[PDB]
C-alpha cells in the first residue's frame, strides 16, 4: 500500500499499519514493550524509537516513537541510526535501574521479553550505584503469581485485562516510580480470561502457580501442537 | 464496616449532575468524605465507586494518585509546607526544622496525641511572600523558625 | 533432586562457570574409579558437601529481590524499603 | 516604577484592583465597564466574528506557551453535528514560581467569568470548567460567588442577554497533582481519570472532554478577551510595539527587596522589572542566576538582564519566557542543591506514564544528593549531561521532562565548576566477591 525507506533499503507495507508492526512484519528488529498486536499503540516505555528523516535529503532526523507512527508513503526511518540505538539502550538501561536480580529465580527466565531487550539493546554494564526501588507483593488467587519487583510500568496488564477482557479488578496505583500494577485488595482475578496475563505481561510479575510447584525452563519442555 | 453518610451520597450525587459521565465527581467524591472522615477509609473506595457505577480498581488509582487524596489515617490537623524553589532560597528549611522540634516528628507522620501531621507539599502559589506553609484550609505568609511554636497553638 | 553422571562428565567446568550462585563447584579430587557404572550416577547426597567450598562468602539470597525467610522485601544489598502507594507523603 | 498609576488603556488587567485587596464585586465590576465586552459580542459580533478579533489582536497564550488563542479557537471542528463542545481554563498554577493566576481569580473573579462568556460563545461551547487547585480555597469561594452573581443578573444560564445562548459554568476543585496543567493531562483529571497526558494527534480540538470538542485555555489568556471586545482590536495591537501583542502579568521573586508582580508590555527588559520593581537584590546579596518564567525554563545569567521579556527573545538566549514570572538566586545559594531540589519536585510530579521522565529523572535526583554531599564519583556529569540529552523534546510522551531538565543543563552550563566540587570519590559499583579476580578494565 505504501513505500518506505528503512536505512536505506525500500519497503511496501500497509500505510494504515503503524512503522513497528510494518517492520516487524518485513523481519526488522526494533525493540518494544507497551505495544501488543492486539491492545494497539500508546507510547509508554518510549522503547521502539527510530529515528525519521523528512525527505531523503534530511541528515539530522528526529527520534519517535515507530509504534505511534504511521507507515505513510515516503517515510524515510532509521533503526541503526547511532542515536536511536543509543536511546533504546538507555531505556533499557532506566528500567534495570530498579530491577530485581533474581533471574535464577524467576519463572520467566529463558522465556523474558526483558530478558531479550536488553541482550537485543546490548546493554551488559551497570553504571546505576544507588538504591532499588521494591514493592511487597499481593495473593492473586490459585492460578496467578505476584512478584511487582520485576515490572518495568509498560502498562499492558491493565490494558488488557480492563480495556481488552474489560475486568474490574485489576488496575495501576500510585504515581511517579511507586506505580503499582494489582488488585485493589489480596483475592482471586475475577476474569475469566486472567492466565493471559502470564504471556501478556513481558516480565515475571504475573506467573503461572500451576507451573511453579513443578517449574522447568523453556528449553527443557516437550512440545506438541494439541487442541 | 464503612457506610457513606446520606449527607456524602447527596454530595456525591450532586457532583455528578454536574458532568457528562458520572466517573468525572471521583475526584470530589473521594474530597467529600474526606472532609467528613479526615481521610478517606479503606471501605469508602468500595462505596464511593457504587455511587459512581465505576470500578473500585479505578477508584482506589485516582485516590493513590492525587496526593491530597490521604488513603493513610492523618491528624486533626494538617501542616502543609512549600517545599518548592522560591520557598527554598527564602528559607522553608528552618521551618521544616522549627516544626519538626516543636511536634517531635519528621515530614511523613502524625504525632502521638494526633493533632497534627507534617507534610511537605509543593508550590503553594504565593512566593512573593515565601516561606509559605498551610495548616489544615489557611494559609500561612512570611514565615520564620520564631514564629511556628505560636502559629501551631491557634490549632488546638 | 540433583544427579550428575560421572561417565559421562568430561570436567569441562562450563556448569560451574554458568553458577549465578556458586553452588556447582569442580573441586580438586581426581579419585573417582568404581566397579559399576551405574554408581558414577551421584545424586545430591552425594554431591552436597558441608562447607562454602572455593567461593567463601557469596549468598545470591543476599542479591535477590524474592523475599525468604531471614531476608524480607528491602532487605537485600542496595534495595530500597517497599514505600506503600497509600503513603501520604509526595 | 514605585508608584504605578493603572489607567484602563495602560493597564487592562490591574486598573480595577482595589487597595484593600478586597475580590471586586458585580456591582463594582459593571462600574468599571464590567461585562461591556461581552454585551457587545453576543449582541453584535458573530461567533467566527469574535475568533477573528482574538486573532487579529494577536492574544498569545499565558499560560506558557505562546500559541495564539484565536488559531487555537479557528482549529475547532466546523462540523454543526458536533453541537456538544467544551471550554476549559486551567485554573491550575502549580509550576513552582507561579502566583499569576491567584490575583486576578481572588481579587477580579467577574473578569475570568465574563472572559469565558465572551470565549464561550466564539467556541459554541455550552458548559465551562475552571479547573482550580484545590490549595486555592479564596479563589473557590470567590469564583462560585462570582458565577452566582452573573446567573442572577442574567450573564450566566439560559437566554444570556435575550440571545438564545445557554451557558453553564462550573468549578472543578483539584487534588495535589502539578501534571494536572498539561492540557490533554486536565481533560483526564476532570473525567475523573489519573492525569496521566493524552497523545496528540487527535487534538483535543476535534476529540477531548468525553470525546467531545474542547479547548483549554489559561486564567491570563481568557482575562485578556473582555479588553479586547470592549477597546477593540486596534487598542490591543497598540498597547506596545511588541511583536508579542497586548500586556502581561510579569514579575520577580526570590530575596528581592520589593517581591511581587506587576501588569507590563511585553519587551520590558528582566533589569526594569528587577531593579524598578523588584527594588534589586536585598541588601548584602549579589545577583548570580535568574530563571525566566518557572521551574520549567532554562538559567540565564546578568548578561542576559538586558533582553526584552518576549517570547523570541529569552528563547535566542537559551531559555523559554514560560510565564514571565522571574525568579533570581542570590551568590549565597549552590547552584547544586537548588537544581536537585527542582529535580525532586519534577521526578515526584510525574505521572509514571514513560520510562526517560518515570525512571530517568530518579537517577539525576540521586546524583545531586550525592553531589551535594561531596559523595559524587567520576562520570556523574556525563550521566547528568546524557539524561539531560534523552529527556529532551520529542523522547518523552509529555512535555513534563523536557521542561525539567531545562533548570539542569542550564546550571551545568554556566555553573558547571559548582557541580564538578561534588565528585570526590573513587567511582564504584561493584564489591569484592572473594574466589574471582576482578575484570580490570583500564
Ligand atoms: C507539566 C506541565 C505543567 C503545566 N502546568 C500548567 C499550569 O499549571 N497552568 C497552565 O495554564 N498551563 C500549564 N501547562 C501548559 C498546558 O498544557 C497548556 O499549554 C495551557 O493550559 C494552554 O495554554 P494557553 O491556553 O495559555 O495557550 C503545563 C504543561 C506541562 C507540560
Ligand atoms: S522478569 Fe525477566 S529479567 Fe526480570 S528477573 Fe525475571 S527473568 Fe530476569
Ligand atoms: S505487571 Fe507486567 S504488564 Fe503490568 S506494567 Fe508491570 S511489566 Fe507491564
Ligand atoms: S558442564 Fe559440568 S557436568 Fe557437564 S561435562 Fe562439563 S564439568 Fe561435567
Ligand atoms: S513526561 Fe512521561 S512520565 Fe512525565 S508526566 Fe509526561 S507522560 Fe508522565
Ligand atoms: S512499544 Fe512503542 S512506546 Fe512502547
Ligand atoms: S515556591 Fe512556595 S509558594 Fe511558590
Amino acid at each position: 500500500m505504501a513505500t518506505i525507506h528503512v536505512d536505506g533499503k525500500e519497503y511496501e507495507v500497509n500505510g494504515a499499519d503503524n512503522l513497528l508492526e510494518a517492520c516487524l512484519s518485513l523481519g526488522l528488529d526494533i525493540p518494544y514493550f507497551c505495544w501488543h498486536p492486539a491492545l494497539g499503540s500508546v507510547g509508554a516505555c518510549r522503547q521502539c524509537a527510530v529515528k525519521q528523516y523528512q525527505n531523503a535529503e534530511d541528515t539530522r532526523g528526529r527520534l519517535v516513537m515507530s509504534c505511534m507512527t504511521p507507515a505513510s508513503d515516503g517515510t524515510f526511518i532509521s533503526i541503526d541510526d547511532e542515536e536511536a540505538k543509543q536511546f533504546r539502550e538507555s531505556v533499557v538501561e532506566w528500567l534495570m535501574t530498579n530491577h530485581p536480580h533474581d533471574c535464577p529465580v524467576c519463572e520467566e527466565g529463558g522465556n523474558c521479553h526483558l530478558q531479550d531487550m536488553t541482550v537485543m539493546t546490548g546493554h551488559s554494564f551497570r553504571r546505576y550505584r544507588f538504591t532499588k526501588r521494591t514493592h511487597r507483593n499481593q495473593d492473586l488467587g490459585p492460578f496467578i503469581s505476584h512478584e511487582m519487583n520485576r515490572c518495568i510500568a509498560c502498562y499492558r496488564c491493565v490494558r488488557y485485562y480492563k480495556d481488552y477482557a474489560d475486568g474490574t479488578d485489576l488496575g495501576v496505583y500510585g504515581a511517579h516510580d511507586n506505580v503499582y500494577f494489582g488488585r485493589p485488595e489480596d483475592g482471586t482475578l475475577e476474569s475469566e480470561f486472567s492466565g493471559n496475563l502470564v504471556e501478556i505481561c513481558p516480565t515475571g510479575v504475573f506467573t503461572d502457580k500451576t507451573h511453579s510447584e513443578r517449574y522447568n525452563r523453556k528449553w527443557d519442555m516437550q512440545f506438541a501442537p494439541s487442541i | 464496616a464503612f457506610e457513606l453518610s446520606a449527607a456524602e451520597r447527596e454530595a456525591i450525587e450532586h457532583e455528578m449532575h454536574h458532568y457528562e459521565d458520572p466517573r468525572a465527581a471521583s475526584i470530589e467524591a473521594l474530597k467529600i468524605v474526606q472532609k467528613q472522615r479526615g481521610w478517606v477509609p479503606d471501605g469508602a473506595i468500595h462505596a464511593i465507586a457504587d455511587v459512581l457505577g465505576i470500578p473500585a480498581s479505578d477508584v482506589e488509582g485516582v485516590a493513590t494518585f492525587y496526593s491530597q487524596i490521604f488513603r493513610q489515617p492523618v491528624g486533626r490537623h494538617v501542616i502543609r509546607y512549600c517545599d518548592s524553589v522560591p520557598c527554598h532560597i527564602n528559607g522553608y528549611q528552618g521551618i521544616q526544622a522549627a516544626l519538626e522540634k516543636k511536634l517531635n516528628i519528621k515530614p511523613g507522620q502524625t504525632t502521638f496525641d494526633g493533632r497534627f501531621t507534617l507534610l511537605p507539599t509543593c508550590c503553594l502559589g504565593n512566593c512573593d511572600k515565601g516561606p509559605m506553609m498551610m495548616i489544615d484550609e489557611d494559609t500561612h505568609a512570611h514565615l520564620t523558625p520564631e514564629a511556628i511554636p505560636e502559629l501551631l497553638e491557634r490549632y488546638k | 533432586f540433583f544427579r550428575i553422571n560421572f561417565s559421562r562428565c568430561i570436567f569441562c567446568g562450563l556448569c560451574e562457570e554458568a553458577c549465578p550462585t556458586t553452588a556447582i563447584q569442580l573441586t580438586p579430587d581426581f579419585e573417582m574409579g568404581e566397579y559399576k557404572r551405574q554408581d558414577l550416577v551421584y545424586e545430591k547426597e552425594d554431591l552436597l558437601i558441608s562447607g562454602p567450598g572455593k567461593y567463601p562468602e557469596y549468598n545470591f539470597y543476599r542479591m535477590a529481590g524474592m523475599a525468604i525467610d531471614g531476608k524480607d522485601k528491602g532487605e537485600a544489598e542496595n534495595e530500597a524499603k517497599p514505600i506503600d502507594v497509600k503513603s501520604l507523603l509526595p | 516604577a514605585k508608584n504605578i498609576i493603572r489607567t484602563p488603556e495602560t493597564h487592562p488587567l490591574t486598573w480595577r484592583l482595589r487597595d484593600d485587596k478586597q475580590p471586586v464585586w458585580l456591582d463594582e465590576y459593571r462600574s468599571k465597564n464590567g461585562y461591556e465586552g461581552a454585551r457587545k459580542a453576543l449582541t453584535g459580533l458573530s461567533p467566527d466574528e469574535i475568533v477573528n478579533q482574538v486573532k487579529d489582536a494577536g492574544l498569545k497564550g499565558r499560560g506558557g506557551a505562546g500559541f495564539s488563542t484565536g488559531l487555537k479557537w479557528s482549529l475547532m471542528p466546523k462540523d454543526e453535528s458536533m453541537n456538544i463542545r467544551y471550554l476549559l481554563c486551567n485554573a491550575d498554577e502549580m509550576e513552582p514560581g507561579t502566583y499569576k493566576d491567584r490575583l486576578l481569580m481572588e481579587q477580579l473573579p467577574h473578569l475570568l467569568v465574563e472572559g469565558m462568556l465572551i470565549s464561550a460563545f466564539a467556541l459554541k461551547a455550552y458548559r465551562g470548567y475552571i479547573f482550580l487547585r484545590g490549595e486555592y480555597i479564596e479563589a473557590a469561594v470567590n469564583l462560585r460567588r462570582a458565577i452566582a452573581e452573573a446567573t442572577e443578573a442574567g450573564l450566566l444560564g439560559k437566554n444570556i442577554m435575550g440571545t438564545g445562548f445557554d451557558f453553564e459554568l462550573f468549578v472543578h476543585t483539584g487534588a495535589g497533582r502539578y501534571i494536572c496543567g498539561e492540557e490533554t493531562a486536565l481533560i483526564n483529571s476532570l473525567e475523573g481519570r489519573r492525569a496521566n497526558p493524552r497523545s496528540k494527534p487527535p487534538f483535543p480540538a476535534t476529540s477531548g472532554a468525553w470525546g467531545k470538542p474542547t479547548c483549554v485555555n489559561n486564567v491570563e489568556t481568557l482575562c485578556n478577551v473582555p479588553a479586547i471586545l470592549a477597546n477593540g482590536v486596534e487598542w490591543y495591537q497598540n498597547i506596545s510595539k511588541s511583536k508579542d501583542a497586548g500586556t502581561k502579568l510579569m514579575g520577580f521573586s526570590g530575596r528581592v527587596k520589593n517581591p511581587g508582580l506587576w501588569e507590563l508590555p511585553f519587551g520590558t527588559t528582566a533589569r526594569e522589572i528587577l531593579e524598578d520593581y523588584a527594588g534589586g537584590m536585598r541588601d548584602g546579596l549579589k545577583f548570580k542566576a535568574w530563571q525566566p518564567g518557572g521551574a520549567g525554563t532554562d538559567f540565564l545569567t546578568e548578561a542576559h538582564l538586558d533582553l526584552p521579556m518576549e517570547f523570541e527573545s529569552i528563547g535566542k538566549a537559551g531559555s523559554r519566557l514560560g510565564t514571565a514570572l522571574a525568579m533570581a538566586v542570590d551568590h549565597e545559594i549552590n547552584m547544586v542543591s537548588l537544581v536537585r531540589n527542582l529535580e525532586e519536585f519534577f521526578a515526584r510530579e510525574s505521572c509514571g506514564w514513560c520510562t526517560p521522565c518515570r525512571d530517568g529523572l530518579p537517577w539525576s535526583v540521586k546524583i545531586l544528593r550525592a553531589l551535594e554531599r561531596g559523595e559524587g564519583q567520576p562520570g556523574d556529569i556525563e550521566t547528568l549531561e546524557q539524561l539531560c540529552r534523552f529527556l529532551g523534546p520529542g523522547k518523552t510522551f509529555c512535555a513534563h521532562a523536557p521542561g525539567a531538565v531545562e533548570p539542569l543543563q542550564s546550571a551545568i552550563k554556566y555553573f558547571r565548576e559548582e557541580f564538578e566540587a561534588g565528585i570526590k570519590q573513587p567511582f564504584s559499583n561493584t564489591h569484592l566477591i572473594n574466589g574471582i579476580q576482578p575484570n580490570l578494565l583500564k
